[PDB]
């Protein structure tokens, strides 16, 4: 390095640097491949949150909607 | 009784005795661009020197004078240069891309500052600026965001509420609805339901009452 | 139609270009003018070769020269049927010794 | 060390040159849709349908309206017409109904006129 | 007095606070362009409307726009 | 478009009607006030929210108001002369 | 004036009895022709044996995303100038804008081989 | 349409190949069958880089790999394709002749658009596939070496346009260079 501080230049720290890079292809690979599972699910939320609720949903969806017990409680005893 | 003016497209008069002697500028509208028009079209007794309000000056002919802007403010501008100099009879045309002709400026033959029968008051509130209601409490409602257009009597249910809401001490604090008690829409009248909800109400309200007296 | 003009117009002059070529590849080695093709730097017609080569060897303002002289010429039945089947043989040949010419 | 600059010199310019590049084309395209920004631009047909969804749902379908609460309208008008009755000036013609018809109606034609471009 | 009649709600006025209702030309503008018209005797004009069967721009954005009001919510009686 | 508003505190003095650049506004008959005529605004399509108008309203605070709306935005209103959305 | 009314009315895009294929590439063969030559002699390789084909590169680049500009340009507002009747709308000038991509290549190309061949 | 994407308004199809509703069929199955084999078979070239089922490890990877599998053994693949591509046929009912009833139950009694989506999704991760296979079994063949091992040793730019790139930082392996950085780009 060519460092331009003077607080470096007196005290003479250093950036040390390894012999060999810390993570391999494979380690790279891996956290890329969670990463791709990070984006596909962001893109999905992203697309859910543009569209917004549907409340069309009660006319044609399958099933009668469902609201869990706990749900239910929590409504009953009110804000 | 109004006649509306032939008014020909812009396009299709190139050359006519009506336009006035006027210079001419870049000011003028974009023929490529724009397809919209505005005519004015006014009588002269004698030939006045007046300002276009697009770039130069002009001499209106003694007679019929025609001419053509891109805006109604342009148009309504030099009808206000003209009514400086005393030419009542002007009129404004709003002319569509198909030749269409809208009068539009004394929209019923007599100008706006001049009182007419047959007008009535549009966007007109009863009462004064700070009588409209709060913003806030007419929100997730037809006018979410636009308090200033709330109707006279919205404008009054609201106040009134808002001054009930005040009572806190004697306020029916909403019954917990029993979740439970939910049935499918398919699975009687409507006042029966209406009578048979009141005899719920009363009924917590009496058990209201009675917990309340248990300790006080 | 159109398009049948504009191809018969441009195979008629690829086919006199295409004479041209081969007479012009065919010439030099049988015969080549003197005279000092460039005499500023001392070239020859005898130097020059024939072929891909003379575009690197003669010079690019040679070269220009040409090209404006023929750009001026653009800018400025028996026998249609022998001209155009000759076109067309010349055409095959011009190609043929230019990619022979190219390739080797 | 630095032996992974094979992966940016592929990942670097494939994420600030390409895809900043095809994001600003697709969202150069996205604007010219019929809904280009259908929650801040008005009148949009994705809004308008939205809308009539909500007001579709059962619970929802009314809403919208300012006086919505009332249980029983027609016992809120019968006190009215009473208090009405009670406070009313001598030869007073104003009826408590025509009052509140004349005051839920105005004269605001230029309220939302880019519902139209929806429907 | 207006003769124009509210589309979207009767009671109120129409939106274009007119009181004379528009007059229909004889026959409607058809699509235009300026172009050139070269005049067949080495002469040539500039500005020259000659018919356009089409749009100019076949865009939604543009195509949508009929110009009966700011918003083509005038009713039938703007054209 | 904006929303130009006229509340019965009005006068009647035409002032406002006589500022309108592009004459949104005209005075109508009423029994309000001494003067039998209220401002009203059936043009409000064409208001491009100069708040002239609002300037020459004599009242102690304004018996005319002009509410701007970015959001709705129209060729009219905004002045547009190059460009045609028409 | 009688000398600009002809010649703009002689460009590629103006012309009569053109093509929309015609049009373009002659146009692409003028811009990539162009194109090449400012990389060329002012690039960062200048100095480098391969500073030729590095503008010509560039070039290259250059022309796509002009004609990926105009692809984006036909695909929203779409022009119908160049369009046959009974035609898809923006279809002449999108044919119009592949081929100047292509003879932007073809220029691009033309030029990087007479510099090379002419030092 | 089925196929269609954004990029392209319209179908693709400039030589009118399917002038025809017959070899528009044909040539959808065709090109439905081989982006299938196009997309496994890319991966099949990313994957045994990273790892070799037990077994596997002495045989090469790429178009080497047909000489150093045994023929006995490109026989057994062989024949077990043939057998799945003889003794599998279209499901009675089915969208047509490219589906054979295998994960229908995920497509069925779904929206038509989202029905579309997929298959669409489906035709253009094959296509890509098509591409990419053609690329990777091409350098394959003119390097001597997998791509993915081939871009390990040289990186995304070797031997045949590191030429270009001989000058660039981080990429610079021009003669003199204080510095090779050929292997990593
Ligand atoms: C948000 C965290 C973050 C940030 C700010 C950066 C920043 C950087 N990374 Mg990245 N990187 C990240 C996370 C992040 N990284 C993760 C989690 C991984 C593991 C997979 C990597 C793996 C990685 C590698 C292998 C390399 C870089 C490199 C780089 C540089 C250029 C960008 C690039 O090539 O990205 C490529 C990386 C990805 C595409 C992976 C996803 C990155 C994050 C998660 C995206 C987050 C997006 C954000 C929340 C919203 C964006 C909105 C947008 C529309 C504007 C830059 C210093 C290069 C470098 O070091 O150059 C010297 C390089 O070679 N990164
Ligand atoms: C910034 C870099 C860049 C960009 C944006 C493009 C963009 C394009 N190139 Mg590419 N191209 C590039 C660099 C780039 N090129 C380089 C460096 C070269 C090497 C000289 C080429 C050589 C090249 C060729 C030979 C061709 C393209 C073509 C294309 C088009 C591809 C998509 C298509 O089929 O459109 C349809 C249009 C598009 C205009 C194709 C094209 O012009 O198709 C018409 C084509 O045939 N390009
Ligand atoms: C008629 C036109 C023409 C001509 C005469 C040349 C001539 C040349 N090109 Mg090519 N080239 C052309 C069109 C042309 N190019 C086009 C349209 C493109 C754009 C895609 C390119 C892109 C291009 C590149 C990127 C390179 C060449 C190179 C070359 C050289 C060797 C070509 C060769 O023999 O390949 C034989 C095989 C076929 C030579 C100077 C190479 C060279 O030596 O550059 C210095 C080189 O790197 N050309
Ligand atoms: C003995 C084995 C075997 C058999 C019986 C078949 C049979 C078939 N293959 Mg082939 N195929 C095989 C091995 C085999 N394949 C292998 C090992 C591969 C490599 C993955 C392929 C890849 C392949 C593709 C990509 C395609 C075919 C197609 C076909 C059909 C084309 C018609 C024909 O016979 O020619 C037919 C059902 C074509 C098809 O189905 O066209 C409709 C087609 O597109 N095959
Ligand atoms: C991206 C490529 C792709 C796509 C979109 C499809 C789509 C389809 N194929 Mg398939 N197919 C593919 C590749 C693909 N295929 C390949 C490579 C082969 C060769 C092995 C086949 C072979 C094949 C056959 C033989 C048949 C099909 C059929 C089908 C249909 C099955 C229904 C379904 O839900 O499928 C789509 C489902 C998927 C693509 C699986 C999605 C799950 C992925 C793999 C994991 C997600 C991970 C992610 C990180 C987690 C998300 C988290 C959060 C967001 C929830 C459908 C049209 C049938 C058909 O024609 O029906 C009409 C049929 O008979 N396919
Ligand atoms: C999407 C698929 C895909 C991908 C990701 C790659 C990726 C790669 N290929 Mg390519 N390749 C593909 C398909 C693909 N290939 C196919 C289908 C084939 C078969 C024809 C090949 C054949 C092939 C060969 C023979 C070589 C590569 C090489 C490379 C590597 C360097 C590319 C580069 O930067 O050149 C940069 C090049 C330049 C800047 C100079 C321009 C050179 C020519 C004129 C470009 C022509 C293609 C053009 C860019 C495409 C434009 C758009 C298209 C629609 C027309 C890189 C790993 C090279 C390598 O290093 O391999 C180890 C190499 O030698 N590929
Ligand atoms: C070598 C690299 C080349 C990469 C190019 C990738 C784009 C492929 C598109 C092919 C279209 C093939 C083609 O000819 O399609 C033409 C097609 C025609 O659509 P239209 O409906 O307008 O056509 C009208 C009809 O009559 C004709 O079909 O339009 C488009 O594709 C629009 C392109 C806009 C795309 C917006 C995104 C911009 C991407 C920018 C990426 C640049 C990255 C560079 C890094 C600096
Ligand atoms: C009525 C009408 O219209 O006609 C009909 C008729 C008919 C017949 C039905 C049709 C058809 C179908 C046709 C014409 C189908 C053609 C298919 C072709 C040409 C496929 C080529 C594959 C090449 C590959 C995989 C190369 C692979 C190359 C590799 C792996 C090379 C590998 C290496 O060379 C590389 C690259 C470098 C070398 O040093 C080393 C090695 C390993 C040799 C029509 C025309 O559609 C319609
Ligand atoms: C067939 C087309 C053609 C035409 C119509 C044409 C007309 C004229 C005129 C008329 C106004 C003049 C005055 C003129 C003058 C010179 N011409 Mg030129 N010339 C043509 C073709 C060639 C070729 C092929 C070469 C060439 C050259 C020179 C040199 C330099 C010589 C030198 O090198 O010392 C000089 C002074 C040579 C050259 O540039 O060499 C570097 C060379 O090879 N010319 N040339
Ligand atoms: C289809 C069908 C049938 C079938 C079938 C059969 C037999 C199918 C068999 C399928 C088979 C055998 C499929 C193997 C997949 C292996 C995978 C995906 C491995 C990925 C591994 C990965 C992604 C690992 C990646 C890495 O971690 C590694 C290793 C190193 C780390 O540095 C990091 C990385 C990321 C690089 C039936 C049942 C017979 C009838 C039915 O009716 C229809
Ligand atoms: C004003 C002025 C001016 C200007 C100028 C200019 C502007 C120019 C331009 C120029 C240019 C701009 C040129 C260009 C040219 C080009 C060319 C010459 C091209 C060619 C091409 C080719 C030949 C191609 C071919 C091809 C193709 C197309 C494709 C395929 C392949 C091939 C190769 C075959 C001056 C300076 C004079 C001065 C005075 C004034
Ligand atoms: S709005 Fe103001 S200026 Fe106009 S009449 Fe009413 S008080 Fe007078
Ligand atoms: S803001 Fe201006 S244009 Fe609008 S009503 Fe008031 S004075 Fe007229």
């Amino acid at each position: 390095r060519v460092p331009g501080g003077k607080r470096t230049k007196e005290l003479g720290l250093v950036v040390p640097i390894p012999e060999e890079d810390g993570l391999t292809d494979g380690q790279i690979a891996a956290l890329f491949v969670v990463a791709l599972v990070v984006l596909i699910a962001a893109v999905d939320l992203a697309r859910s949150l543009y569209f917004g609720l549907q409340p069309n949903k009660f006319k044609t969806a399958k099933g009668k909607g469902s609201i869990t017990p706990f749900m239910k409680r929590l409504i009953e005893n009110g804000f | 009784e109004i006649v509306v003016e032939s008014i020909p497209r812009p396009e299709d008069l190139l050359e006519s005795p009506k336009f006035p002697m006027f210079e001419g500028s870049t000011g003028g509208y974009m023929s490529r661009s724009t397809r919209e028009r505005h005519a004015i079209t006014w009588t002269a007794k004698d030939q006045n020197k007046f300002e276009m309000p697009t770039g130069g000056f002009a001499i209106m002919n003694k007679g019929e004078n025609l001419c053509y802007f891109r805006k109604k403010e342009q148009c309504i501008s030099l009808g206000k240069q003209l009514r400086k100099m005393k030419i009542e009879n002007y009129k404004i045309y709003r002319l569509k891309k198909d030749g269409t002709v809208i009068f539009m400026h004394p929209a019923d033959g007599v100008f706006p500052e001049k009182v007419n029968k047959g007008r009535v008051q549009v966007n007109g509130r009863p009462f004064t600026i700070r009588g409209n209601p709060q913003q806030s409490e007419l929100k997730w409602t037809k006018y979410h965001m636009k308090s200033y257009e709330a109707d006279p009597l919205t404008t009054l249910f609201i106040k009134a509420r808002v001054m009930a809401f005040q009572d806190i001490p004697n306020l029916f604090a909403l019954p917990q609805p029993n979740m439970e008690e939910m049935v499918p829409v398919e699975e009687y009248t409507k006042q029966e339901y209406t009578t048979r909800l009141m005899e719920a109400l009363k009924r917590v309200q009496d058990d209201r009452k009675a917990k309340e007296a248990k300790s006080l | 139609s159109e398009t049948f003009r504009r191809r018969r117009i441009s195979e008629i002059k690829n086919g006199r270009v295409a004479m041209i070529a081969c007479m012009g590849y065919i010439a030099p080695e049988y015969f080549r003018w003197p005279g000092y093709c460039s005499p500023s730097t001392d070239l020859k017609f005898a130097d020059i070769p024939n072929g891909i080569q003379a575009l690197y060897k003669m010079p690019a303002e040679a070269w220009a020269q040409i090209g404006v002289f023929i750009a001026f010429l653009e800018l400025f039945r028996r026998g249609l049927e022998a001209e155009i089947n000759n076109g067309r043989l010349a055409m095959v040949a011009i190609t043929g010794m230019i990619s022979q010419n190219a390739f080797f | 060390y630095g032996d992974n600059r094979k992966w940016s010199a592929v990942l670097v310019p494939l994420t600030t040159l390409v895809f900043p590049a095809v994001a600003m084309g697709s969202f150069v395209l996205y604007s010219f849709q019929e809904d280009a920004f259908w929650r801040l631009v008005p009148g949009t047909k994705r809004a308008a349908e939205a809308e009539k969804a909500w007001r579709e749902h059962p619970l929802f379908k009314d809403s919208k309206d300012p006086m919505f609460g009332l249980l029983n309208p027609d016992d809120y008008e019968k006190g009215l017409e009473e208090a009405w009755e009670r406070a009313k000036p001598a030869g007073s013609t104003v009826t408590v109904k025509d009052k509140l018809k004349q005051l839920s109606k105005q004269d605001s034609p230029h309220w939302e006129s880019w519902r139209s471009l929806s429907a | 007095s207006s003769k124009w009649v509210n589309p979207e709600d009767p009671e109120m006025s129409h939106p274009s606070g007119l009181y004379v209702l528009p007059l229909k030309p004889a026959k409607p503008q058809e699509n235009y362009i300026y172009t050139w018209k070269k005049g067949e005797d080495g002469s040539i004009e500039d500005y020259v409307k000659t018919p356009f069967k089409g749009p100019e721009r076949a865009a939604d954005y543009y195509t949508q726009r009929k110009g009966n009001g700011a918003w083509d919510h005038w009713g039938p009686q703007g054209e | 478009s904006h929303a130009v508003k006229i509340y019965d505190t009005c006068i009647g003095c035409t002032l406002c009607v006589r500022a309108c650049p592009t004459d949104v506004l005209e005075m109508v008959p009423a029994t309000v006030n001494a003067a039998k005529q209220v401002a009203s605004s059936p043009r409000v399509e064409d208001c491009v929210g100069c708040k002239r108008c609002e300037t020459a309203c004599p009242t102690d605070f304004l018996s005319i108001r002009v509410y701007l709306q970015e959001n709705e935005e129209t060729q009219y209103s905004l002045g547009l002369d190059l460009a045609d959305w028409s | 004036g009688r000398f600009s009314k002809q010649f703009l009315a002689n460009l590629a895009f103006y012309r009569d009895g053109l093509k929309p294929w015609q049009r373009g590439l002659e146009i692409g063969m003028a811009h990539g022709y162009f194109l090449i030559g400012p990389f060329t002699s002012l690039g960062p390789l200048r100095n480098t044996p391969e500073a030729a084909t590095v503008g010509l590169l560039c070039g290259c680049a250059i022309v796509g995303l002009v004609s990926i500009g105009g692809l984006i340009f036909g695909s929203t507002i779409k022009p119908t100038r160049f369009d046959k009747e009974g035609d898809k709308p923006a279809s002449g000038f999108i044919e119009m804008i592949n081929w100047h991509a292509i003879g932007g290549l073809g220029g691009a190309g033309f030029a990087h081989a007479l510099i090379t061949v002419f030092g | 349409a089925v196929g269609v994407c954004l990029p392209l308004t319209d179908k693709f199809d400039p030589l009118n190949l399917a002038s025809t509703d017959e070899k528009l069929e044909r040539y959808t199955q065709v090109e439905i069958k081989h982006g299938r084999v196009a997309m496994i078979a890319v991966v099949g070239y990313i994957m045994p880089e990273i790892f070799r089922f037990p077994g596997c490890e002495s045989f090469q990877h790429g178009l080497a790999a047909l000489e150093s599998i045994p023929l006995e053994g490109w026989v057994q693949l062989a024949a077990l394709v043939g057998a799945h591509e003889v003794l599998v046929k279209p499901r009675a009912g089915g969208l047509g002749t490219s589906d054979f009833g295998l994960g229908t139950e995920l497509l069925d009694g779904i929206e038509e658009p989202e029905l579309e989506r997929k298959l669409t999704a489906e035709r253009n991760n094959g296509r890509l596939a098509m591409v990419a296979i053609m690329g990777l079994m091409v350098q394959d063949g003119m390097f001597g070496e997998p791509p993915l091992s081939y871009m390990s040793k040289n990186g995304w730019w070797g031997e045949g346009v590191q030429y270009f790139v001989q000058h660039l930082n981080n990429c610079q392996s021009f003669s003199g260079s204080f510095v090779d950085n050929a292997g990593v780009c």
